């Protein structure tokens, strides 16, 4: 399992080998709304 | 606050040895002849 | 059997809601009180979920975890 990036390796990430970020935490994303009388709604929004 | 933008984050978690959790012992007419 | 099923029937729910999208909703929550632990709307979102469906020491245990 390759050292994962510390911060004493991420000077690695600037060397001509082309290196990609997958940040996947956003994809998914809902807002949670509230009218009082009711009930309470839940929309899925878009991530990324 | 509203708050709006809320990340999830659907993980296959909670695998564990189906003991407890926290190691404790939780504790908590008739018939008739004539 | 005639007036235990009459009694049967007055214990149907009308508002239960659709089986496999209340498993998907509890699922979506679950994860969404997981991830946010400090989001009040989280709890309240699950904890409602288990009022409108389901029983109710369930959603009053995850409110007690949510508050604190």
């Amino acid at each position: 399992t390759e050292p994962y990036l510390s911060s004493q390796n991420y000077g690695e990430l600037f060397s001509n080998q082309i290196i990609w970020f997958v940040d996947d935490t956003n994809v998914y994303r809902v807002t949670i709304h509230k009218t009082f009388e009711g009930n309470l709604t839940t929309k899925p929004i878009n991530g990324a | 606050d509203e708050t709006y933008g809320v990340n999830v984050q659907f993980e296959s978690d909670e695998e564990e040895g189906d003991e407890d959790v926290y190691g404790e012992v939780r504790e908590e007419c008739t018939l008739s002849a004539n | 059997p005639k007036g235990y099923l009459t009694d049967l029937n007055s214990m149907i729910p009308t508002h239960g809601g659709d089986i496999n999208d209340i498993k998907k909703a509890r699922l979506l929550l679950k994860s969404v009180r997981e991830t946010n632990p400090h989001h009040p709307p989280a709890w309240i979102a699950s904890a409602r979920l288990e009022e409108v469906t389901g029983k109710l020491q369930v959603a009053r245990n995850l409110i007690m975890k949510g508050t604190e």
